[PDB]
Formats: C-alpha cells, structure tokens, sequence
DNA sequence: CAGCGGCTCTAGTCTGTCCAGC
DNA sequence: TCAGACTAGAGCCGCTG
RNA sequence: GCUG
C-alpha cells in the first residue's frame, strides 16, 4: 500500500533498522518504527465458472422447425439467412438439419 | 428465438392463404427466381437486421438511436422490423434495414481484392 | 429484388392520369393504396390495375 | 385520448431551405473566409521589418476583395459575368486592393488601393455579380435561377472544392494498440502548431512519446518538471481508488530507482533525450510550455493547468484497462467538416507569408547595396504570387502547404453536368478521410450517428462504398463562435476554479470536470442545473444557438463546443409532453407574420447537435410522445437527401435497389437549365422531349426538379 | 513512534491507515449546526458572482464590474433559508443562490500578512477553514421576469 | 468459390461459443501455412466418455489456473525482524474444482522463471500457506522489488498447459449415445496428446504447423485435406477431393509443409524468369546474375 | 416557501480587505495541523505574493532517524563552514515552504465569520498554496557536483522587488485571538443599503453584456 | 571462474493488397 | 493501412570447460 | 472521379 511522509509527501519504502523494520523516507530523516503487525490483503477474484457447453437445446434454441431442405427434408432444423453482399442481388441461405444427424450444410 | 418464432408463423400462414396462380408463389415453386423467405418477407414480417451476425450495436452511448431509452433491450430497439416491404418501414425500421443492408457492400468489396 | 414501390407507383400513376392529379411518393407517408383503388374503379378500370 | 397533431409542421421545412440548406453551407463559408478571416490574416501579419537598415517599415492597414473585372489588352476593364468566363476560358476573380502605410523618408506615406492579387470568386457569394438578382435579369447574364452555385469557374472549368472529413483536434482519444495495449492520444492542433503526444503502458508503466524525445520517457519525471515534486499530490491528481494506485504503483517504482526527485533534475533528464533541431534545462522547459500538450495554456511557466490535464488522461487509460471502453473513431460526434471557406484560409495565409517574406528579401538586397534614394516597396509588389497561388491551387486541387505539413491531393472536382440532379448532387457531398488506403469494412459501414445529418442511402456503388457521402436535407454546418460570453456566464453557474483545489477531488463522485473545447474551465457540483440553466440562457438568446452543451455520466465531463464544423439539424422544443410549436404558430409562418428566426428565439425549434441528442430523447411523431421526451422530429422525410428524394415509396423497397437510383439518377439524360443552349461544354446530352414524373416526393417540388425533368412516362 | 506524525494513507479524509486499537451536506444542514448545535464562531469562505448588483459609489467609473472592494461598510443584505432546503441570498432587489462548493479535505489557514513597516510587519493566522459556499445568479428567474 | 463466401457469421462451431475464422481468412490461413494462426483449436476426445465428472477431472489437468485464481487472499506481512509475502490457498476451491495441487506443490510452480527465487526462500508452514521471502534482485532493480511480486506472483501458472487459454466440453444430441468431447483453444498439441486420460490416438488439431511438428509430413498432408474441406462444405460449395488432394500433395512432396506464399515458392521453383514474374523482381534477377 | 428558519443578516467589513490572506495546504490533512509547530521565520513579496515559510522539527522525538539526518545535512553543507548554511546544527533542522499563486485576480472570493445569526463577510487580498520545498536536496547535488567537477528575463524581474521578514504569530497567540475580532464590522442591526439597488433586467444585462 | 553458444527476444524492415475500361 | 515472416542485433543463464 |  501507499503511504507518504508527513514531512515531505515522498512515497515511503519498507527497509530494516536495528531494532525493527521501518518505513523510511528516501528525502528527509523521517522513519516509522513497525511495532506490530500490519497488514494489506489483495482480494483476487476466483476462477468459479466451470462451463459445460454444446447440448443440443443451445443448438436448436433458433426458430425453424418443420421445414424442408433440398437434401434430406427432415423437420428437425436450424437455419440461416444472411443479406450483406449487395453483388448478391438474390438472398443468401444457410441450413442445418439434423433429425436423422445427416448434418447438411448448403445454399 | 420469440421474434424468429414469430417470423416463422407469420410466413407460414401467408403461404397457405395465397392462391395458386399467385405469380410470386410460382417462381419460389419452380425456382427459378426467389424464395419463400423473400415472400413472406415482403407480404409477411421483415426479419431481424442482423450486422455482423448480431443485433444492431451501439453508435451512440448505450443506445443504438437517440429515439430509445438507454441499456433498452427491446425488439424494436435493436433492430427488429415488425413491417414488411409491403406495409412499409418506419424511419427507425427503414435505418435498420439500411444498416443490415450496407454490410452487404462491405463485405462485397473486401473480398475482391483479397480474393484476386 | 422486393421493389414494392415501383408496383405502388404504376397503381398511383394510372389512377392519377385518369383524373389529373399528381399522387405523391413521400417517404414514410404518401398516397395510399387504398385511395387510389378506389379511383381506378370509379373511371371502370379494376381496382388492381390488372 | 390520442395526442393532437400539428399538420403544418412540415412548413418548417420550405421556411428552413430560405437561409440555411440548398448549397447555403457552401455559400455562408466562402462569405466569412472573404468578410472577416481574410482580415485575421492581414492583422496577424501586419507589419514587415528587414533586418539590414531598420528604422524602415511597411504597414498593413485594412484589405478589400472587391467586385470581378476582367483586365484586356489596352488596359481597359469591365466588369465581367460567369458565363464569359466559361466560354472565353478565363477565372472569374476579384482583385485584391490593400492599403499599405510606409517609408519613404518622410516616415507615413500611405498608399489607400494597392491592388496586390486576385481572388477566385464563388457563385452566388456576397461579391458576385448574380447575387440578389430576379430571373428576368438572370437572363441578361445567360445564367439559369436555379443553378446552385457554390462552385468557382477556374480557367474556364467549373470546379468544387469538397466537403472534407476530419476528426477533431484537441479531443482525448482512448484507443487499444496493435499489441492490445490501451493508451491515449490527442492531436493538439493549434493555429501555430500542431502535434500528436501519447501516453502508453509498454511494461505496465505509463510513458509519455513524443516527436521531439529521442526515447519516450516516464510520466511522473513530467509531473516533477512541471513543478508537482511529491509523490502523494501526483497520485491524488490520478486518483486514490486502491485499484487505480495499484495500477499507477510500478511507475512511482521507476523514478525512485532514477535519482529524479527534484524539478531540476527531472529537466535535465528531459534535455539529455530531446533530439537538436542553454542546452539540458531550457530546451526541456520551453519544450512542456510550447509544444507537449501545445493546446493546454501556460500563462508564465505556471504549469499547474497542464498537470491537471496530463493527470486526465492517465486516469483515463487505467480506467479503460478494467473494462475495455475503447473509443470509436466512427462517432460523428467526433468528427468535423471542413468547408471551401476553411480551406482557403489556410491557403492564403501561406501565400501571404511568401509574399511579404520575398518582399522582405527584396528590401534586405536592395538597402545595404543600391543607392541612396530610400526606394519604394510599390515598384515591387509584384501581384504573381497570389493570383497563381490561388488559381492553381484550385485547378490542379493539391494543396502543399509545407507550413502546416499538408499534403492533400483531389480536393476539388470538376462539378459534373449530366443532369441538374448531378449538379445539386454534387455539391452535398462529403469525401472521407481514409480516402481508399484498404479495404476497412469500419467506418464504410452505416454508423447510427449519421441519423438525420447523412443520408442513408445515397453512396456509391464500387470501391468508394461508404467513404462518398451526401448531406442530408435539413443539416447546418455551423462556423466559428466568438468563444468569450460562455466562459463569463459559466463562471457564474457556480464552476470552481481547479486552481484552488488538490488532486483529490477529481476521484470524488459529485465532482465532474466541465471542458470547452478540450480545455478545461473547472469543476462544478449539480451538472444538472448546469446543463439546465446553460440551454436556458442558449434559447433566450444571450448564448449563440450552435453552442452545444452535453454530459457523459460514464467519465463525468461537462462538454461545451463552440467550434465551427459540428452538424446540427433543428427540433421542436418539447415540454411536459406539449410541444412548443403551435398550428397557429405554423398559420402565421404561412402569412409570413413569424420566420424560422422567430421560432428559435421564443424557445420553439432549437438545433440539436450528435453530441446533444446522444442526451435528448426524440419522438419522431406527436402520438409516440412519452413521460420522458425532450424533442419531437420536424419532418421524418428529410432522412433522405436530395438524391434519394427522386424515389417514389423508397420505404417500400429493398435496401440495395435505393443505393442503385442514387446513382442512376445522377446519370439520367435531362436538362442543365435555362442556359443551355448558350453553353458550350466538353459533352453535354439532352432529351428532345422531356415529361415531370407522374408521381412525385415533396423533395421533387423543394428542389423544383419538376422545372427541368430527366425523364419521360412509359 | 510519534502518535501525530503517522505516514499519510492516499484519501486525505483516510489518513488513519495504523490506530491505537462519509456522505454530503447541504447548505441548508451547514448553516442549522452552526446555529443550534454549536454556537462556535466558525470561519466560512464563500465565491461570489464576478459582478454584483450595483453602481461603484462616485468612483470615477463606463457600467464597470461592481466587487465588495467598492462597496461600503454595513448590512449588505439577507441570507434566506427556505423550507425544502433552498437557501437563498437577498443582495438587492435580486435573490443570488447559494449551494455548497466542492469538500476540500487538505488544510487551509486564514492568515493576515501586515507590512508595518518598510521592510518588517506581522503575519498572524486568523483561524482555519473548512467549508466552501459558491454564490451564483438565478438564470431563470432573473430572465423569465424579462 | 472464394468469390462466392460472401464472409458469413452465424458459424461458432457447433458450440455457442469458440468463434472460428471462416470463409476467404480460414482458406488463406491454410494455404499460407503460417506457423501461427488465429484461434487455433484442438479436438480431444476423452476416453471414460461416459460421465461428466471424469471430463472436468482432466479438462482442470490441461486448462490453465494461476495462483491468484485459487488463493483467497495475497497479503504482504512487514515485522521488526523479517518482511514477506504470503498467500493463502483456498483449499476449499480446490477440493471442488478437482485440482491435484496444494501448498507443496505451489512450492513447485514458483522457483521457475521467476527473477531467480531461491527454494529455500519458499516455505510451506502449512497445507494452506506459502511465503516467498523476498531478494535483492541486484540487476536495474532496488529491493523494494515486493511491489513487482504482488502484482506478478498471482500471474503463476500451478497446474495445466501454459499455452491453453480455455476449454470447453461439448455433448453430442443423437439418441443412441451421450458422451462427451473435450475442445481446447490453444497451441500445444504433444502436451494435450499426454495428459493421463485424453484419448491421445484421436486427438486432432487445426493447425497444420502443430501437427507437422507432433505427428509428421503425412498427418499434416490429411490436416490440409480435411481442413479445406470443412471449409468449402460449411459455405455450401463442393469441390471433388482429387482438387484438395494434389493442393496438399504440392505443399508436402519436399517434406516440409510449404506455403503458396512468395517464400515457398522460391523454395519449389528453380526458374529465376517464374520466380521474377511474380514478386521480389529485382531480386531474383540481381540473384541469378551473381 | 416561506423562510421559515434563519433569515439570517449578512454584513460587510473593510478593515482587513487590503491584508488577508488564504493559505492552504494541499498535501497536508485537516487534521494534522502546524499549530504546535514552532515557525522560525516568514518571508513575502508585497507584490507578486509569494510567501515563504520555514518551520523547525524536532530530533528528540522517535521518528527522526539521526543517522541519515546527519548525512543528508553533511550533503548540503560543507563539513564545518557555518558561515552560510542552510541548517546550523549538524543535523537537518528546518523545513522551507514555497508558495505557488492560484489565481490573478481574487474579486469575487470572500471569508465569512459565522456568528450566531449574522454572517460578516470580508474580501480576500490572496490565495496562496503552499508546498514542501525539495530546494535543499538540489542545493546537495550540486555541491556533490562542483566537488565531481523566456524564463532567464522573467525570473530576473521578479527578482528586484525586495524580500520582507514578517514576525509569526500562531493560533493560540493572543493576537490571534485580538486580530480576530477585525473581521466584524460595526453598525446597526437594520440598515437599507444605498448601493445594489439595481432591478433584475438592469443586473442580467449587465452580467451579460 | 570464465567463455561459447544457442536461445530468445525485440523490433526492423521491406513487401504485398482483382480484373479492366473510359 | 495491415500484417508479416524474414534479418540482424541485444541479452541470458548455465553448463562446459 | 466514375463505369464496367
Ligand atoms: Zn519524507
Ligand atoms: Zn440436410
């Protein structure tokens, strides 16, 4: 921790005297004699989080349901839809459909 | 998840009402130009403007616009069109549409020259 | 391409022509299709403009 | 019960394009570059001394920009038009008369129109010839009404200087490293010099860089150079929060290992790393007084203010490494515009300072040799400098101005003719800084800060995607303020001067900081009746409208800007979920009993600025008025701008599809005007016949495009 | 170890890091605790507004700035505190307000320095200071009268 | 196809987390062959797939701690006679999280790397303290060199691999089969193929660097087939394997992994007019002249 | 609203408006106050306020290390030449203080001595902060220095106006206790002021010109 | 007790950034 | 503008004699 | 600068 002489407002260092450690000036003759116990505690935060990831409900928390891809036209799905190419005057798609997990990704 | 849920029901009910001969539902049919995303997104709901991937992200102190309240999560605060093409967007939806669309530009540009 | 306003314009002009009036275009207001509907089948053309 | 609406509130709008918009900001540039700044150029430079023989002297007393002539063959000269300009091929220009006072001898011989140069004149500013002429005398000079103007006619070609993007100077970056380091930055441009310093954490220890050091060196041997000895009163400018000392603790480490424990040994330390363009202690103490941290004043080598300000920063870069709130560049708040008027003043101030330096050149050659009749500066007043200066500046469009270190290249453009959209279109537009180095896919992205000051839509199509933009079509530029009132009536609004206070108080949380400008005027308690008292004094007139005054909670600064280059953008005053704007106020606008002026002063419309609104809460229309809101939107349509503007229910399209017409509309066969068959131009196309398009926007009649139509039904 | 000169802990208002073993105030509390509380006489140190309320008395000018160095010894107004904890200082016909300045926690002496003679005089500390008033011109209601 | 991959999101491989480069970055990350790339992931499969307490066991064996994310407190002690640092391990964290470490073992993690501190500087006077005396580190440094230790000694790694940023367990969603695949986001593929309870035959890793390095040229060679691969099939392209294959086979035949760049080029290539009419032209002339 | 507590009457004095002086101590705490401190001298410049102060601190007590006082005083004076000398005993006697001005002008800042129900108000002279002076340390460098062996204008300016000693008077002093009393005025209890008699519309346009 | 040597680390520097039209 | 994988240096400590 |  910071602590500063009441003399001259210098920032104190911790070094050894003969008879205790002292906190000392660098720039006038002022010490501080440590008589006892002191003490300063950091409070670092823990690593808590654990985190398992991947169940298929935070895969098909997405809208689609019951629709139809050219492949393999299962109802189980989850789709995509993207715009930002304007080369691409048509609409641009992306699907997942994973009911029988044949795991198809196309246009 | 609740808009996406919400786009897809709206989409679906649309398509079972439109009439065959619908010349649009012809072309996603056939598919020779379209897609029932691009019918239901004009009839229907616009989606979410997604940039990057992701809902529209703070350009001023946390909030998109000035016209919502700070550290609002809300649908219509982050991008989410409730209109469609048809209805017509509001000036908040059309700048968020504007928005997810310039990312198409973007991206367009930077792959040539690296691409070539 | 969802160019829903150039359909809206072809509908707004022709009910416009019939009449003499100039339908307006603004942004995020203007003239509704509605009304111009409602123009077209009082000059006997279809609502729709088909 | 639903709100009631006020239907005439869009008449704000045509009441609005009178003064301000519709290439105004153009116009109301170039008019205070020749007004005023012309004379702060003159006044800066006002006396001329050669150093051999003194006693011996030339005085600037004041300097006119008269009206365009053209000079012929036998000396004769008539005034002159726009249109003989572009088919003769020569620059519409103005001669530049000074009166001069000197010595010849007899020590005041005055001189009261010496004409020293030229100056290109810009159409339809206070000295052309067009300006307050009706259309039926607009015939005699064969120039069109609805011409914009704005643009200057060099050697026969029409040229534009752009509007440039900048960021602004004197403003405390926080930003991340290539490395992933965070540190801070500010571009300290003043008048006479301009300069970049950083401060870094390369070893988890803050050093300062500059250009002149030789080695970038330990912040707290700058706090004891600038006279802050003591260790303590250093970390109580920083901050006395445990975890902000125990971030700025290895670097009190660092200057108790060096023998640095006095002001004199901290600047000699300082003059043993400058690089040489008294040696150690004077050329490290002019060096913190004049070119670190340059825009921050010391007034007689008290360095008390700039200690405060270098303490600012570092706290700032601590307190961005516990949570990464990196700024973005991208914020318009941030950025600035510099228009034609802005440009030009750099411009002449260099061609003003070759011009009395080639002068003093001749007289130091001349006086110690020649003869002994005290010759006449007159006979060599040669007026070459400053006409080719200026003419070839804006022809070629490089800038070089070696006394600023600018090297700007396409400043200007040849203003295109395809059509009249082309030409409007033109000159709204907003080249960018980065100008193409590599593809960023950052700021060419649609930022939400551009609402309501850029367009959306109206960008090119191709490698200038998102660093092309154009104005929106209710913006205002704002120019340079007086600065003096706000400091005399913030000193009253309770702000402590921080003289008279310790570090301490800058960790306190009901202290914030007020900047104006990137200079700090002190501290104050109660921002709020701060902020509130300042918009009150702003709306009845005694502060100027343009002063934007803001809060950030997150840093707790006050902000105050009252430089020139902010967009604002006008908004109705909202009070108690009544707006102020009447339909009765709106009836008497269409009589013409009240102006949009009237508006501002009685507290109805004031302009918000991107740094204001990030405050204020807005209602785009009178039924989505809340408990909460402060504002509500004139006319949600002036979004778009004037391109955009062609399109009929472009809310009703894709995107994409309203980018392509913005740039196909610029393209359409038409009609330049009212003049065009008296104009020769390089490639000019008409259509035969032409028709006004059937369906229309309310920006088609602001523009009055319906006048001479690009198009025909089909 | 010498109890009175113990090294200085970073907040001035915390310099008690080894022992033997705040919120705000407002004008309306400072002046009652001084009144019922303690009877002690206590030095305050307030800024006022850069001009006040009146005309230099036959000082040879121009509408030049009006301080306390030109005006005359006497009452000079009335301090007013109201319900709700507004206080408010009746200089005139015009009420200035009156808030709390910022809480300084470093030492601060009230001293008189007297040149007595050419080159010798006296310096004497009068008291010490501990709080900050800040005097200021009420905007809106100055305006919103005209 | 690289045309094509207009730089889609909306990829976190299969995770709802661990973002990957994809698209026209991932192919150039490939074929440059830089020795180091941008969120490099090793796949591990765990061998006791069967229950999740098995996976945390060595996920903590592979995933780095550092001692300040175990100790409950740091706290600098100055007496009259001595001055030290100490820290105190929560033991209690440490039973939950699985770790095989204690106060001996701390002992352990110190004294390597770390401004020379001596062994018998370091004292274990019970299961849950440590106290490192501080030295002089007589080199541009004074012995107040404490204010260095208490912001660097938390920073100590005490178990894992040094160069795993993070892990994660993933579970499959098929009906027939539950288990558990363990991804590690970092750059040491031997240690990961080591520890006691990855299933080190089965292993695999993005990077085609690491696997030269561990395994050989013809697991590297299967490495730039199989990731090119992955790549075009997520952005929906196709391409037939023989395309792939010779691709692979060109950076491999000189038993090193070289990369389509300038530099491995002139490592293939004899010809100096190929070599100067691509990049470094004067160069390659000036060479050929000498 | 109505004032129902302290209508309380303000006052103004003169008689010390040309003397008083705010001091204040930035690095020095509230309650660690220099009123036992035995002051040796007071030095100022009339013009130009810049005060100096030294104050003596003792070496009997416990936290002055007598070992490193003698060196650091060895450092600064020669070993026995005591002609001139900053400290006269072999150890570090004193400690100067150096003043740095705030601010120009001090027009609108004023004490106020609070006294039941009345407040006196009086107009400061100046606002001085005063610093620890780390002088002394330089001044031991450079005779280590000889011993190894615009500003310039500015300076030399505010060098002709000559210094003035001043004879320290502390808190518990009885003239302290005497000298207190000139920041009272008297006069009666109610008195209407001749002067600020402007209206309201005449003081805002004058404040804002 | 001293000296190679490789490691290891700064950091320094030169080297690219689509095709074409007007 | 943004890496980027080369090329020397400065060391470093510790066996290598 | 724009088209491709
Ligand atoms: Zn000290
Ligand atoms: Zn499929």
């Amino acid at each position: 921790m910071l602590l500063f002489c009441p003399g001259c407002g210098n920032g104190l260092i911790v070094e050894e005297g003969q008879r205790c450690h002292r906190f000392a000036c660098n720039t006038c003759p002022y010490v501080h004699n440590i008589t006892r116990k002191v003490t300063n505690r950091k409070y670092p935060k823990l690593k808590e989080v654990d985190d398992v990831l991947g169940g298929a409900a935070a895969w098909e928390n997405v809208d689609s349901t019951a629709e139809s891809c050219p492949k393999c036209e299962h109802p189980r799905a989850y789709f995509m839809q993207l715009q930002t190419r304007s080369a691409d005057e048509p609409m641009t798609t992306f699907y997942k459909c994973c009911n029988a997990q044949c795991g198809h990704r196309w246009r | 998840k609740e808009l996406s849920v919400i786009r897809d029901h709206a989409g679906s009910a649309c398509l079972r009402e439109l009439d065959k001969s619908n010349s649009p539902l012809t072309m996603a049919l056939c598919g020779s130009k379209g897609s029932f995303i691009n019918i239901s997104q004009m009839i229907a709901c616009v989606g979410q403007q997604a940039i990057s991937g992701s809902r529209v992200p703070d350009g001023f102190e946390n909030r998109s616009l000035p016209h919502f309240e700070k550290h609002s999560k809300l649908p219509a605060a982050k991008g989410f069109v409730a209109n469609s093409f048809y209805s017509g967007l509001t000036p908040t939806e059309f700048f968020f549409h504007t928005m997810a669309g310039r990312e198409g530009l973007v991206d367009t540009a930077v792959k040539t020259a690296e691409t070539g | 391409r969802m160019t829903v306003g150039k359909l809206i314009e072809l509908l707004a002009g022709k009910a416009g022509v019939l009449d003499g009036r100039f339908h307006y275009g603004t942004a995020f207001g203007g003239s509704k299709v509605k009304d111009v509907c409602e123009d077209l089948v009082r000059h006997g053309y279809n609502y729709l403009g088909k | 019960a639903p709100i009631p609406t006020v239907e005439e509130k869009w008449r704000l709008l045509p009441a609005f394009l009178k003064v301000k918009g519709l290439v105004k900001q153009h116009i109301d540039s170039f008019n205070y570059f020749i007004n005023v700044e012309i004379k702060k150029i003159m006044k800066a430079n006002e006396k001329v001394t050669s150093d051999a023989d003194p006693m011996w002297y030339l005085k600037y007393l004041n300097i006119y920009v008269g009206l365009p002539d053209v000079e012929e063959s036998f000396n004769v000269t008539r005034p002159v038009s726009p249109h003989e300009c572009r088919l003769r091929d020569m620059t519409y220009s103005a001669p530049i008369t000074v009166d001069i006072e000197y010595t010849r001898g007899s020590q005041r011989i005055i001189r009261n129109a010496l004409p020293i140069g030229r100056m290109p004149i810009m159409l339809r500013s206070s000295n052309c010839v067009l300006t307050g002429k009706t259309p039926a005398e607009f015939a005699k000079l064969n120039e069109c009404p609805l011409d914009p103007g704005g643009y200057f006619i060099v050697k026969g070609v029409e040229k534009v200087i752009l509007i440039q993007e900048q960021l602004s100077k004197n403003r405390i970056i926080v930003e991340a490293d290539r490395k992933g380091a965070v540190g801070a930055s500010v571009t300290s441009s003043t008048h006479e010099k301009k300069s970049r310093t950083n401060m870094a954490v390369k070893q988890g220890r803050f050093y300062l860089r500059h250009n002149t050091l030789s080695e970038d060196i330990p912040i707290v041997i700058i706090f004891k150079a600038m006279g802050v000895e003591s260790d303590q009163e250093i970390v109580q400018m920083i901050g006395t929060e445990e975890h902000v000392m125990a971030a700025f603790g290895p670097s009190l480490e660092e200057c108790q290992k060096a023998q640095i424990f006095t002001q004199m040994q901290a600047l000699k330390y300082i003059g043993n790393k400058v690089r040489r363009q008294k040696t150690k202690i004077e050329e490290a103490r002019e060096l913190l007084a004049s070119t670190i941290l340059t825009h921050v004043p010391v007034k007689e080598f008290n360095f008390r203010a700039k200690c405060i300000y270098t303490a600012v920063m570092v706290r700032r870069v601590i307190l961005a490494q516990g949570d990464n709130k990196v700024d973005d560049r991208d914020y318009y708040g941030n950025k600035r515009l510099e228009l034609a008027g802005q440009l030009l003043s750099l411009l002449f101030e260099d061609l003003f300072k070759k011009f009395n330096s080639e002068m003093k050149k001749i007289a130091d050659q001349v006086i110690p040799k020649q003869r002994a009749a005290q010759f006449d500066v007159v006979k060599h007043m040669r007026q070459d400098q400053i006409t080719n200066g200026m003419v070839n500046a804006i022809s070629t469009g490089n800038w070089s101005l070696k006394r600023f270190k600018m090297d700007r290249q396409g400043v200007t453009q040849v203003l295109s003719r395809l059509s009249y959209i082309s030409a409007l279109g033109m000159m709204t537009r907003i080249s960018s800084q980065f100008e193409k180095t590599r593809k960023v896919s950052g700021p060419r992205s649609l930022q939400p800060s551009q609402w309501g000051m850029l367009c959306p839509s109206d960008t090119p199509e191709g490698e200038a995607c998102g660093l092309v933009k154009n104005l929106a079509l209710m913006t205002h530029i704002t120019t340079d303020m007086e600065d003096g009132p706000i400091v005399k009536l913030a000193s009253n609004l309770g702000v402590e001067d921080v003289n008279l206070l310790c570090g301490e108080e800058l960790s306190y949380p009901n202290v914030f900081l007020v900047f104006l400008n990137g200079n700090i005027l002190g501290v104050i308690r109660d921002h709020k009746k701060l902020v509130n008292t300042f918009r009150l004094m702003r709306r009845a007139g005694y502060i100027n409208e343009f002063v934007s005054i803001s809060t950030n909670l997150t840093d707790r600064c006050v902000y105050i800007s009252s430089d020139g280059g902010r967009l604002c953008r006008p908004y109705i005053i909202v009070k108690k979920q009544k707006p102020a704007v009447t339909n009765k106020h709106m009836e008497e606008l269409a009589q013409g009993y009240r102006n949009f002026e009237d508006f501002l002063h009685e507290s109805l419309v004031e302009y918000l600025d991107v740094n204001e609104e990030n405050d204020c809460n807005i209602a785009l229309y009178e039924h989505t008025i809340n408990k909460d809101t402060t504002h509500l939107e004139i006319e949600p349509f002036t979004l778009l701008g004037v391109c955009a503007g062609l399109i009929p229910y472009p809310h009703h399209n894709q995107s994409p599809r309203n980018t392509y017409q913005c740039a196909m509309g610029k393209q359409a066969m038409g009609t330049i005007g009212y003049n065009q068959r008296n104009r020769i131009d390089t490639l000019m196309y008409l259509l035969a016949y032409p028709q006004k398009p059937m369906v229309k926007t309310k920006t088609i009649e602001l523009i009055e495009f319906e006048k001479l139509p690009a198009g025909q039904n089909a | 170890i010498i109890n009175i000169k113990k090294e200085k802990r970073e907040t001035d208002e915390e310099t008690k890091q080894i022992l033997r073993m705040l919120p705000k105030d407002v004008s309306v509390a400072e002046l009652l605790r001084e009144l019922s509380l303690t009877k002690e006489e206590e030095l305050l140190f307030l800024q006022l507004p850069d001009t006040l309320p009146g005309q230099p008395p036959t000082q040879d000018i121009a509408e030049n700035a009006c301080t306390l160095a030109d005006l005359t010894e006497g009452q000079v107004g009335k301090l007013l505190i109201r319900k709700s904890g507004r206080v408010q200082l009746l200089l005139g016909k015009v009420t200035l307000d009156v808030t709390m300045g910022t809480a300084c926690s470093f030492l601060q002496e009230l001293v008189s320095v007297g040149l007595g003679d050419s080159r010798t005089g006296e310096m004497t500390v009068l008291g010490h200071v501990k709080h900050k008033l800040v005097c200021s011109p009420d905007f809106e209601s100055l305006l919103d009268h005209k | 196809p690289g045309t094509q991959m207009t730089l889609k999101t909306f990829h976190f491989a299969g995770v709802a987390s661990m973002n990957i480069t994809l698209g026209v970055p991932r192919i150039k990350e490939i074929i440059n062959a830089s020795k180091a790339i941008s969120t490099p992931i090793i796949t591990a499969q765990l061998d006791k797939d069967d229950d999740a307490d098995y996976a945390r066991l060595v996920k903590g064996r592979i995933e780095k701690t550092l001692l300040g994310e175990i100790s409950e407190y740091i706290e600098e002690v100055f007496l009259p006679d001595d001055c030290f640092i100490l820290v105190k391990l929560s033991l209690e964290r440490i039973r939950l999280l699985r770790l095989e470490v204690n106060a001996e073992t701390v002992r352990y993690s110190i004294c390597t790397s770390k401004l020379r501190v001596k062994p018998g500087d370091v004292a274990v006077h019970g299961e849950a303290v440590v106290c490192v005396t501080p030295r002089e580190n007589s080199k541009s440094s004074m012995y107040y060199v404490l204010q260095f230790l208490k912001e660097d000694l938390p920073k100590v790694v005490v178990q894992g691999i040094p160069e795993v940023s993070r892990a994660v367990i993933h579970i499959d969603e098929q009906s027939g089969k539950e288990k558990y695949k363990l991804l590690v986001e970092g750059d040491n593929l031997r240690a990961v193929m080591a520890t006691h309870g990855v299933k080190g035959t089965r292993t695999t890793s993005n990077n085609t660097y690491e696997v030269e390095k561990t395994l050989g040229i013809e697991a590297a060679r299967t490495t730039i087939i199989n990731e090119i691969q992955y790549t075009m099939v997520n952005h929906g392209m196709s391409i037939d394997r023989r395309h792939v294959m010779l691709l692979s086979d060109l950076m491999t035949y000189k038993g090193e992994v070289l990369g389509i760049t300038r530099f491995g080029l002139a490592k293939m290539k004899e010809s100096v007019l190929m070599l100067a009419s691509f990049e470094k032209t004067a160069d390659h002339l000036f060479d050929a002249a000498y | 609203d109505d004032p129902v507590v302290q209508e309380i009457d303000v006052y103004l004095a003169k008689s010390l408006a040309e003397k008083l002086y705010l001091f204040q101590y930035p690095v020095r705490p509230a309650s660690m106050t220099y009123d036992d401190i035995p002051h040796l001298s007071a030095k100022i410049k009339p013009k130009q306020q810049k005060v100096e102060l030294e104050m003596a601190i003792d070496t009997l007590n416990p936290n002055y290390c007598r070992s490193k006082g003698e060196q650091i005083a060895l450092n600064v004076d020669g070993a026995c030449a005591d002609e001139t000398s900053t400290y006269s005993s072999k150890l570090m006697d004193k400690q100067t203080f150096c003043s740095s001005q705030t601010t120009s002008n001090t027009s609108r800042y004023a004490a106020a001595l609070y006294r039941q129900g009345e407040l006196h108000l009086t107009p400061l002279h100046g606002i001085l902060q005063l610093r620890p002076s780390f002088s002394y340390l330089d001044k031991a460098d450079a005779k280590h220095r000889e011993r190894e062996a615009s500003y310039e204008f500015l300076q030399k300016k505010h060098a002709e106006e000559p210094w003035v000693h001043l004879h320290y008077y502390g808190l518990r002093d009885s003239r302290s206790e005497h000298e207190r009393q000139y920041l009272l005025c008297p006069g009666s209890s109610g008195v209407e002021n001749t002067e600020l008699v402007k209206s309201p519309s005449e003081y805002l346009m004058m404040l804002m010109p």
